[PDB]
C-alpha cells in the first residue's frame, strides 16, 4: 500500500527512503510525491515568512 | 472538476503532473480533487492606520 501526497509551494516535504535507495533523503518543495506505507515516511515544514 | 475565482483572488494549483504550481488570477481551472490541491490569495487593498507616537 502507498499514498499520493500533494504539496503546496509554501511547504518543504521530506520523504526518507524510496525507489532510488536505502540511505537517502528525498527533497520536495511543492508539487507531489509517492510514498510506500512501510518503505518511506513523509514529514513537512513551512517555508512562509515569520516576523 | 472546474474551479473559478473572481478578479479579487488568485488560485494556486499543485499536484500530480503539476509540479510547478499553476497560478491564475480571476479565471477557471480543471482540477482532479483527490490528486491535486487548490489554494487562494486575496488581491484586495488594505487601508492601514499606521500610527506613530
Amino acid at each position: 500500500m502507498g499514498n499520493c501526497h500533494t504539496v503546496g509551494p509554501n511547504e518543504a516535504l521530506v520523504v526518507s527512503g524510496g525507489c532510488c535507495g536505502s540511505d537517502y533523503k528525498q527533497y520536495v518543495f511543492g508539487g507531489w510525491a509517492w510514498a510506500w506505507w512501510c518503505i518511506s515516511d513523509t514529514q513537512r515544514l513551512s517555508l512562509e515568512v515569520m516576523t | 472538476m472546474f474551479f473559478t475565482c473572481g478578479p479579487n483572488e488568485a488560485m494556486v494549483v499543485s499536484g500530480f503532473c503539476r509540479s510547478p504550481p499553476v497560478m491564475v488570477a480571476g479565471g477557471r481551472v480543471f482540477v482532479l480533487p483527490c490528486i491535486q490541491q487548490i489554494q487562494r490569495i486575496s488581491l484586495n487593498t488594505l487601508t492601514l492606520n499606521v500610527k506613530s507616537e
